[PDB]
This record gives C-alpha cells, sequence and structure tokens, in this order.
RNA sequence: GGUUGCGGCCAUAUCUACCAGAAAGCACCGUUUCCCGUCCGAUCAACUGUAGUUAAGCUGGUAAGAGCCUGACCGAGUAGUGUAGUGGGUGACCAUACGCGAAACUCAGGUGCUGCAAUCU
RNA sequence: GAGAACAGAAAUCUCCAGUAGAACAAAAGGGUAAAAGCCCCCUUGAUUUUGAUUUUCAGUGUGAAUACAAACCAUGAAAGU
RNA sequence: AAGCUCGUAUCAGUUUUAUGAGGUAAAGCGAAUGAUUAGAGGUUCCGGGGUCGAAAUGACCUUGACCUAUUCUCAAACUUUAAAUAUGUAAGAAGUCCUUGUUACUUAAUUGAACGUGGACAUUUGAAUGAAGAGCUUUUAGUGGGCCAUUUUUGGUAAGC
C-alpha cells in the first residue's frame, strides 16, 4: 500500500488479533456469550437459539444448541423449502419469514413428540400470544431468537420469523413492539394490519397499485406473478394454504441428490490449486539468481 | 566537595537512573563517547585493543572523562588525530547519592551527587580501533588511562576486525566474497534470508560466486 | 478487465466555515437547505481559540452531503464557476476531489439581502459498486487494490467527461 | 504510610497473558461444574466481578455449591499453626477443572483392568506403583564406536 | 473436495504484494407503495429475484516476503541458582564439591486444524 | 497522511491508515474495542427483608467487597443484565 | 499440669510421581515503554538560516527535526521470554462400577441435580521413608526491652550504626 503508511515489524508481532468469527464480521461475541450460557445450576441443560438468517433471498431457520467441540442443529428450515408448500416466488420477504418459522416450529415440536399437543395458533387472526404451558402435561419447547448482527427496528423481517415459530407453537419469548403495525406513539398493536403482513397484503397492495399507476415497473419487477397468471388478490389464500401445507407434513424433504458426495469431491478438486515443496520451492529461488542476478 | 571516588567504589545499591521518580540528577562529566576518526570505513582500521575490566566496581564519570581526555591525548599527539577510533563503551547511567549537612540521622535519603558506570568483570570499558601498524601507540593510550581508574583493568588485543563481530580471517572470508556492503562507520552484511528481490539490489556484486 | 468497477459518484459534501454562531451562521444554513434541498447539519467548535474568536462547543459551521443526480447537478452548476479547471492538487491520493467558490450567487440562486453572501467548500466523494463491503454491518471487508479509487483513475476520469481541465503539474 | 488494600501487590498477578487479552473464549462458560470436583483458583484480571482474592491465587479447592454465575470453592488456608476452613464465591471465569486428579482416575480404571484381566487369567498383578530404579547391567559395544578420547582445552581470550 | 448457516480452538488463521477460481452459494446488484431510519434509502428498513456482475468481498496459490508457530547434544551445561568447607584473595571478588538449570543467538521444518446442519459437477 | 473559498501552526468539511499509542471524576497499577471508551433512547436496583462469605482478623469489631435466597421494579425482540 | 476417647492406628518442618500457581535471578533493547553514543541513506508547497533572483507550490548549498536500515550502552518503581530455592492439590473402602427409588428444585421431557434402597471386586487396597502411637477437652504460669552468625537485603561515606 501506501509507502509511508503500512507497517512494522514491532506492529504486527505485538498484534493480538482478534477471534475468527469477528475478524469475519459474522459472530457478536458480546452478545453470544449471552445468549449461550447456561445457569451453572442447571448443568447440562442445553440453551437453544433460534438462528434466523437473511442471505441475498434466501432465509435460513435453525434451532440451534452448544457445545465446547461445536454447535448442534436440532432441526433447520429453509425459506427455499417453500416450493414443497406452495410458494414460488419472493421468499425472502415478511410473510416468507413468517411461514419459514412455521415450519421449523411445526417441524421440530414434531420429531420432539409435542406435534400433537402444542399446535400453536391455526387461525393467525394476528393477535398478540406466545405458546401457553399446556395444564398437567410438558411445559413448550423454550427457544430463544438468535438476531445475529440484524439489526432491531421496529416491523423488521427477523421477527417475522419470529412469529411463525411463535405461532407455529415454540414457545419463544417475544415483545410485541417490534412488529409492524406498533404504534409508535401509543403502546398499542393494530391486529388488522399485522395480519396484512403475515398474508403479504402489503406486497399485494403493491400489486394492485402498480396495477392501474404504471406498467413499466409492474412488469420489471412482479415479473414472475405475470408467467405463472397470479395477481393480487390470490397471495392471501396462496400463503394461508402453505401453512395448511406446512402443518400437515413438516418432515423435511432432503433433496434426491444426483453425483455422490466421492464426484462433487473430484470435480471441485480440479479447480484447486495445491501447495508446494521446498524442494520445488528452492528451484525457484535458484531459477531466479541464476537469471535475474547474474548479469542476464 | 566532590566525595573522594573511595566512597562509591563497589556496587551497593540496587541501579538508580535518572527517572520520573529521580528527576533532580546533575550532567555526566563525560559526553563524548567517539574520538578520532570515527566516520573511517570499517575496512580502514582492523585492528582492535580493548581497555577490559577484571573488578566488579563502578567508575565514576569524573574518572571516565578525565581518563578519555589522557588516552586520547596522548594518541593524537603521536599517531596522530586521525589514526585511531577511541569509544568508550561504558555510560554512568547510576545515579550517586549524598547525605548533606541540625538533626543527624533521622531521614537520611541522600540527593544525587554525581553519577558512575557499573561495571562487570571482562566488562570492556574502552575499545579502540587502528591498523596494525599503530598496535604500540595504541596500547600505551590506553595503558596511561589505566592510572585514572579505580580497581585492575587488563588491556587485551581483539581477534576481531575492527569494532566488527567477525575474526580478521573471517571478517575476510566475506568481504572478498559479496555479502559485505559499507555504511557509516560500520557494515552491513548480506543476508540469506528474506525477500530475495532487494537481496539482489543492495549487494549487486555477489551473486557472481567470484571476486 | 472493466465491466461492474465504472466509477459511481458517492457523495458531494458542501461545507461553509464562518466564525461565529447566530445570524450569520442561521443564513448560510439558509443557503444549504435550498440548494440541496435536505436540511443541513450544524457542527460545533472542537477547542477555543479565541484568535479565531471561538469557543469550545460554539456552533461554527453548517454543512451537508447530497447523493445520486443530485450531486451531478450541484456539481456541474458549481463546475460551471470554476470554468472547468482544477489543479493537480485538490484530488487527494485516496481518490477524491474538491475545490471552494465565494459567492453562492454565482451558481443559480438569487441574492436576498436579507439572507447575504457566502462562499462554499465543495468536495466530492467517488468511488466504484461494491464500496459497501466498507460501509456495511456484517462482514465489514476492505476494497481490494484493483478497485480501491486512485489520483490517477479519478483525474483521468476528470479529464474525460464534463471535459474539464486538470492545469498545473 | 503502609497501603494494605484488597488488591495490593497485584500487579504481575492479575495481568492478563501477553497477546492473550480482550473476551474469554466462549468454552470457559460452557464448562459444567458439580458439588465435589476439585478446581484450580486463576484470577482473570478481566472480570472484576466474583474475583477471588489474590491470597487463592494459584490455589486448589473442592467446590461446594453451585449457584447461577458461580461455584463455591472450599479451601484450607493454614493461619498461625493450624488450619481453618475457607469457603469462596467465585465467577466461573476465575476456576478451570483440575488436572491433579487425571492420573489417579487414569489408573484406577488401568488397575481395575490389569485385574480382572489377570485373575481371569489367573493372578500375578503387582499394580502399585514402583520408583525409579536403579538401571540393570548391560553390554556396550565398541562397533562402529570406539571412544573419541578428549583433552581439557588451553585458555584462549576471542573478543 | 467447494460453499453456506451456527461454531470450537483463537495469527500455522494476522500483515504486504501479485496471480487464479468451474458448478452451486454468498455477494455486489435493482426499486422506494408499505413498516422503519437518516442532513443523505451510503448505513439502517421494506420490495424485487425481476433488470446486471465476478470488478470487489470470499476461497486458494505465489514470495531466498514481514510476522507468527514448532524443533534441535545451535548457543549452553553457559548465565543464574540450592547445598559444602578453619577453600583462594587486603579487598572487590573468585575457584572447587553434590545437585538443579535458563534467555538471547544460530540452524532446520511449517503457514490454520476442525464440530453440527444444509447445499453443489 | 492526502485533499477543500476567506483559513494562517491552530476553525469546519472528506477520504485513507490507525492493537489502542485514547478515554474511563481523582493517585497509581490493573482492566476494557460491534467495549468498560463516544452519541443517543428508556429509566431509578443508589430500592425492600434478613442470613452466609472474602480482605484486615483474635479468624472480634468497623470499613469495603463477593455469591445466593425472598420481594418489588428497570431496561431490552430476547437471552439476559 | 490434669487427663479423656481409642489404638495399628491414624500420623509427618522428608522424598517420589501426577497436576497447578508465581515474575525474582539471569536475560532483552537491530521487541513495547523509558533512557543513551555514533555515524549512513532518504523525505518536506512546510523550523530556520545563505547564493541566484520581480517572484514562484523556485532551483542550489545548508543546518536542524523527523522516516529507513544499522550501531555503542542501561532500568527498584520497564519488558516479550524466564529459572534455582520456596509454594497449592492429588496418590482409594469417606474407593470404583451396575441396577433404578425420593423431591415442592431443575428439564421440552422421569430430563437433570442432590440423597438413597439393591448388586460386583479385599488388602501389591494402589508411590517412598519413618512412626517410644493417634485423636480430643479443660485450666493456668512465665513472656510480650531481645541480641548474634552465614545467605538475601533497605537507609547511610561509613560504624562494634
Ligand atoms: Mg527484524
Ligand atoms: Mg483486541
Ligand atoms: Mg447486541
Ligand atoms: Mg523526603
Ligand atoms: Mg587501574
Ligand atoms: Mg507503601
Ligand atoms: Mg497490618
Ligand atoms: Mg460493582
Ligand atoms: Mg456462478
Ligand atoms: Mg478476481
Ligand atoms: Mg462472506
Ligand atoms: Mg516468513
Ligand atoms: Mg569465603
Ligand atoms: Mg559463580
Ligand atoms: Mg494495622
Ligand atoms: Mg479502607
Ligand atoms: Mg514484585
Ligand atoms: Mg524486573
Ligand atoms: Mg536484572
Ligand atoms: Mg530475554
Ligand atoms: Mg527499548
Ligand atoms: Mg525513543
Ligand atoms: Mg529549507
Ligand atoms: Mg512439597
Ligand atoms: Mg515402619
Ligand atoms: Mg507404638
Ligand atoms: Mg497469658
Ligand atoms: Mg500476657
Ligand atoms: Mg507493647
Amino acid at each position: 500500500a501506501f509507502q509511508k503508511d503500512a507497517k512494522s515489524s514491532a506492529y504486527s508481532s505485538r498484534f493480538q488479533t482478534p477471534f475468527r468469527r469477528r475478524r469475519e464480521g459474522k459472530t457478536d461475541y458480546y452478545q453470544r456469550k449471552r445468549l449461550v450460557t447456561q445457569h451453572k445450576a442447571k448443568y447440562n441443560t442445553p440453551k437453544y437459539r433460534l438462528v434466523v438468517r437473511f442471505t441475498n433471498k434466501d432465509i435460513i431457520c435453525q434451532i440451534i444448541s452448544s457445545t465446547i467441540t461445536g454447535d448442534v442443529v436440532l432441526a433447520a428450515a429453509y425459506s427455499h423449502e417453500l416450493p414443497r408448500y406452495g410458494i414460488t416466488h419472493g421468499l425472502t420477504n415478511w410473510a416468507a419469514a413468517y411461514a419459514t418459522g412455521l415450519l421449523i416450529a411445526r417441524r421440530t415440536l414434531q420429531k420432539l413428540g409435542l406435534d400433537e399437543t402444542y399446535k400453536g395458533v391455526e387461525e393467525v387472526e394476528g393477535e398478540y400470544e406466545l405458546t401457553e404451558a399446556v395444564e398437567d402435561g410438558p411445559r413448550p419447547f423454550k427457544v430463544f431468537l438468535d438476531i445475529g448482527l440484524q439489526r432491531t427496528t421496529t416491523g423488521a423481517r427477523v421477527f417475522g420469523a419470529l412469529k411463525g415459530a411463535s405461532d407455529g407453537g415454540l414457545y419463544v419469548p417475544h415483545s410485541e413492539n417490534r412488529f409492524p403495525g406498533w404504534d409508535f406513539e401509543t403502546e398499542e398493536i393494530d391486529p388488522e394490519l399485522l395480519r396484512s403482513y403475515i398474508f403479504g397484503g402489503h406486497v399485494s397492495q403493491y400489486m394492485e397499485e402498480l396495477a392501474d399507476d404504471d406498467e413499466e415497473r409492474f412488469s420489471e419487477l412482479f415479473k414472475g406473478y405475470l408467467a405463472d397468471d397470479i395477481d393480487a388478490d390470490s397471495l392471501e389464500d396462496i400463503y394461508t394454504s402453505a401453512h395448511e401445507a406446512i402443518r400437515a407434513d413438516p418432515a423435511f424433504k432432503p433433496t434426491e441428490k444426483k453425483f455422490t458426495k466421492e464426484q462433487y469431491a473430484a470435480e471441485s478438486k480440479k479447480y484447486r490449486q495445491t501447495k508446494l515443496s521446498k524442494e520445488e520451492r528452492a528451484a525457484r529461488v535458484a531459477a531466479k539468481i541464476a537469471a535475474l542476478a547474474g548479469q542476464q | 566537595a566532590r566525595r573522594p571516588a573511595r566512597c562509591y567504589r563497589y556496587q551497593k545499591n540496587k541501579p538508580y537512573p535518572k527517572s520520573r521518580y529521580n528527576r533532580a540528577v546533575p550532567d555526566s562529566k563525560i559526553r563524548i563517547y567517539d574520538l578520532g576518526k570515527k566516520k573511517a570505513t570499517v575496512d580502514e582500521f582492523p585492528l582492535c585493543v580493548h581497555l577490559v575490566s577484571n573488578e566488579l566496581e563502578q567508575l565514576s564519570s569524573e574518572a571516565l572523562e578525565a581518563a578519555r581526555i589522557c588516552a586520547n591525548k596522548y594518541m593524537t599527539t603521536v599517531s596522530g588525530r586521525d589514526a585511531f577510533h577511541l569509544r568508550v563503551r561504558v555510560h554512568p547511567f547510576h545515579v550517586l547519592r549524598i547525605n548533606k549537612m541540625q538533626q543527624g540521622m533521622r531521614g537520611a535519603w541522600g540527593k544525587p551527587h554525581g553519577l558512575a558506570a557499573r561495571v562487570d568483570i571482562g566488562q570492556i570499558i574502552f575499545s579502540v580501533r587502528t591498523k596494525d601498524s599503530n598496535k604500540d601507540v595504541v596500547v600505551e593510550g590506553l595503558r596511561r588511562a589505566r592510572y585514572k581508574f579505580p580497581g585492575q583493568q587488563k588491556i587485551i588485543l581483539s581477534k576481531k576486525w575492527g569494532f566488527t563481530n567477525l575474526d580478521r580471517p573471517e571478517y575476510l572470508k566475506k568481504r572478498e566474497a559479496g555479502e559485505v556492503k559499507d555504511d557509516g562507520a560500520f557494515v552491513k552484511f548480506l543476508s540469506k534470508k528474506g525477500s530475495l528481490e532487494n537481496n539482489i539490489r543492495e549487494f549487486p556484486e555477489y551473486f557472481a560466486a567470484q571476486a | 478487465q472493466n465491466p461492474m468497477r465504472d466509477l459511481k459518484i458517492e457523495k458531494l459534501v458542501l461545507n461553509i466555515s464562518v466564525g461565529e454562531s447566530g445570524d450569520r451562521l442561521t443564513r448560510a444554513s439558509k443557503v444549504l437547505e435550498q440548494l440541496s434541498g435536505q436540511t443541513p447539519v450544524q457542527s460545533k467548535a472542537r477547542y477555543t481559540v479565541r484568535t479565531f474568536g471561538i469557543r469550545r462547543n460554539e456552533k461554527i459551521a453548517v454543512h451537508v452531503t447530497v447523493r445520486g443526480p443530485k450531486a451531478e447537478e450541484i456539481l456541474e452548476r458549481g463546475l460551471k464557476v470554476k470554468e472547468y479547471q482544477l489543479r493537480d492538487r485538490n484530488f487527494s491520493a485516496t481518490g477524491n476531489f474538491g475545490f471552494g467558490i465565494d459567492e453562492h450567487i454565482d451558481l443559480g440562486i438569487k441574492y436576498d439581502p436579507s439572507i447575504g453572501i457566502f462562499g462554499m467548500d465543495f468536495y466530492v466523494v467517488m468511488n466504484r459498486p461494491g464500496a459497501r463491503v466498507t460501509r456495511r454491518k456484517r462482514c465489514k471487508g476492505t476494497v481490494g487494490n484493483s478497485h480501491k479509487t486512485t489520483k490517477e483513475d479519478t483525474v483521468s476520469w476528470f479529464k474525460q467527461k464534463y471535459d474539464a481541465d486538470v492545469l498545473d503539474k | 504510610g503502609k497501603s494494605h488494600g484488597y488488591r495490593s501487590r497485584t500487579r504481575y498477578m492479575f495481568q492478563r497473558d501477553f497477546r492473550k487479552h480482550g473476551a474469554v473464549h466462549l468454552s470457559t462458560y460452557l464448562k459444567v461444574y458439580k458439588v465435589g470436583d476439585i478446581v484450580d483458583i486463576k484470577a482473570n484480571g478481566s472480570i472484576q466481578k466474583g474475583m477471588p482474592h489474590k491470597f487463592y491465587q494459584g490455589k486448589t479447592g473442592v467446590v461446594y455449591n453451585v449457584t447461577k454465575s458461580s461455584v463455591g470453592v472450599i479451601i484450607n488456608k493454614m493461619v498461625g499453626n493450624r488450619y481453618l476452613e475457607k469457603r469462596l464465591n467465585l465467577r466461573v471465569e476465575h476456576i478451570k477443572h483440575s488436572k491433579c486428579r487425571q492420573e489417579f482416575l487414569e489408573r484406577v480404571k488401568a488397575n481395575a483392568a490389569k485385574r480382572a484381566e489377570a485373575k481371569a487369567q489367573g493372578v500375578a498383578v503387582q499394580l502399585k506403583r514402583q520408583p525409579a530404579q536403579p538401571r540393570e547391567s548391560r553390554i556396550v559395544s565398541t562397533e562402529g564406536n570406539v571412544p573419541q578420547t578428549l583433552a581439557p582445552v588451553p585458555y584462549e581470550t576471542f573478543i
């Protein structure tokens, strides 16, 4: 870099590097410690996070516990599994985030055995609720939202996933004030709006308001909605049946997979440079001091 | 008002540097440690003769400077002010206190008085480089600075080229080869470690394995 | 190669350094408001000087940052006043550039003796796409050398479109 | 006058281990402690809460109790001519599981093995530990190895 | 083997300079009706996965590279040290006897390993 | 460090480098970097009850401190604190 | 002093083995901080001086400061490293393994946590050496000016200080 910039032996020597997952901007350890650590009188009782992540337009949902060797995925649901349930587009958005949580909620709670007891809320009117303790019977599965580095803003979709896992029957302690339709200037939740976000009616209203006010954009974005002949009004029943579809068979289809691991290893190792031997590297110096040095 | 140097001769106290905690200390009577032709090149002066201490004792700055005179004086007026490099190898960093003086012994911590260099056994006091033909002038030079010091010190012919770290044949082997290039009063050495790029930039006359 | 690396202008930041607060400074704020369209931001003195007649935290100088097309306009509209000739300085070795003009009247913008006359500092930050990598929250990285904005690359970009002149040496 | 406060004299004692500063790595809180474990006490300057006093630095004790963030440890500290029982309340950051018993736990399940696998064979055990014995006789060959005779060297200088 | 999400150890993972990266992924990337945040939709929030790109990130390789890690009868059984004497010396100090024993230095080798879940010629 | 009208060594604006060389009332020493520092938002846990524990020690007192129990609260989406 | 409860028992100003803790000695300074001798090579639109000059964000000497690779020397209140001596814990019957009870704590959960019922293995039963035994209670004297030697070590020129 810049000459009078850069770095000495002294600097580099005494430099204490951060962790890996901090040097990668991936992990907030201050909060990780406070999410993972268990009450020392609960001994080996794991503390299960809900890890909700957003790639560019894929949604990750993992219910995760920790171990000094690594973490442990109990169950995992990606929003790119939504095709199985009847959602082919816009699986990033708030109502895609919702359903993916409901998928993860049904999925784990099934392989746990709390499937038939603790169904959560089937209705989804969007009232504020967390899943209550069933009298003389198992307390619900308890899981804590791992937001990661996602910024907490009122309405953000990271809490969309929360609502689906919470409405799915998981116990995930939460307050209201970060759901869309949280009135800033009174502590009040408009549920008629929150339902609109669970079913996608903020996207449907974009479609409608872009039906008669422009078609240049309505074709650019919302392209695929044409090509499948889906225009707004049906969006509510799309997701409403996806919820039915999820609670009917959450069980996680893995991919058919096509080409064994050994196969993928083969082709991908072609494109991977391999290191050198000191003998090879010594020959590269001896070559240089032959040419470069001895006056051509 | 200088207490006889007998009083601080031995090393009785932990090192007492001038420090944030000391602050009041006077200045060393010896301020110049390099005399004669000290710009001179490493090849110019192969012959090295040290003044070496045989005691574990303390040398006052006032005795240091006074000997530095006597030695550099004898050498310039006989072999000439360019014929040698005298290097005082010992810096008086340690502060001697004194309890000056009404109560007698209450609260007796003294105030800085002079400075001294704390000297080991076998530790070099003076180092001189010249050419071999000047030897007997150099040696009588230090031999008189001897009289300026407390405690036995012995003069010693170095096995080394000047102030370099190498014995005379090993310096020759390295210098007739490419590995040695001039600097300052000292030299630098071609390292077989590091970036090959500017390893060759510097030391161009290597990378033949010839003259 | 050069597909996605082109050159966007990150932002243009105008700034007016006035030696006090009160009326003279709230006027310099009006200048930048109707010029930017976005409300401007005040700055307080960092310490006390008394030769510059300022107490620490005094409210010295308003400024504003403008992005996108709106900056191209105030760039060019002010670039005009300079007759499209900068200097070999004015361009940072880190790739941005800036100049200054007295009399804000000399680009658009009528007079109003209730608003006075103020000089400005025009500074323009250049960045290629994917500059977000430095500014985002997660995975905050740095841009590789073969991307980072240089002085060369910006002057050559300046001597081209806008058809201005670099001058000096 | 004199200064005897709680952390006095602890300059290097609570210092951080060069280039080891910063957060404590997460394993420290995943470790699990039960009553009866032997723990070693090393105070971590970064966590000021629940800190052991410097006397218990480098001291091993037995956990007597377990709380939210902490384990209680008992230590025999000897005052005068006797020992008294001190119980300490320590944050888990200052406490690591002790290896002091692992050579005993290794040797119990090992001595159990060679016990069964011997008796079921017809005895002949010897499972107590013995010290280093003097070595036996041996015959060293001269083959390829003839003694190389050394003598004392004279005085040199080389400085 | 690649990549991703969450990790453990926390430089053999960092730094500097260049070169290479298939598929998938990640990313950069497009929009501002909506919830939300800004002096500024850069950050942040929402919408699109459509309209673009491997340039950057990211992964890897190169360097008698800086650093860092490991090793060795390299230095050095040196410095220091526990023990001993009616040992040496005016002293300062030192030698010896039975033990323990570094650091620098020098030289050689090395440049992340790896847990869970998903995905991919 | 390199840039921008008056603007100068010192005014405000921008980019780059930056292992902390800063700051955290005060002495010094620890400690701290998506913090323990800076800006903002919400607050009164600086509260109630009565025990145990650590330093000083006689294992008295006082001072100060630690980790729980039982309330009532704060704050945060939350784990938590 | 009086004893008292027990007795191969349990005990130790000791070693060995296993596992911790420490920042003194040495060492280090072309590692941080702080000091210190010497040059060499660079960088200024820019600390000052001087020749050219109308000046210059001018060129040329120049002396400083800095930067770069070197060099001589140091630290009770500096330090990456880092001893020797000294120091914590462990070396079994109060042990280890199986089965599966109690609860109001804790778990998503008969999950765990704690305390247990029932079952398996004897003294080479788990290193050395020693043991005119070990454990325990009560009451009371005198003392509460100390001084000396080797080693460590502070103040003082020193002192039979
Ligand atoms: Mg070096
Ligand atoms: Mg750090
Ligand atoms: Mg946070
Ligand atoms: Mg005084
Ligand atoms: Mg003499
Ligand atoms: Mg004191
Ligand atoms: Mg006291
Ligand atoms: Mg506190
Ligand atoms: Mg591709
Ligand atoms: Mg590329
Ligand atoms: Mg990434
Ligand atoms: Mg290297
Ligand atoms: Mg003697
Ligand atoms: Mg000796
Ligand atoms: Mg007292
Ligand atoms: Mg006090
Ligand atoms: Mg100490
Ligand atoms: Mg020290
Ligand atoms: Mg020392
Ligand atoms: Mg060292
Ligand atoms: Mg230094
Ligand atoms: Mg310095
Ligand atoms: Mg000048
Ligand atoms: Mg012992
Ligand atoms: Mg016996
Ligand atoms: Mg007996
Ligand atoms: Mg009495
Ligand atoms: Mg009495
Ligand atoms: Mg008294």
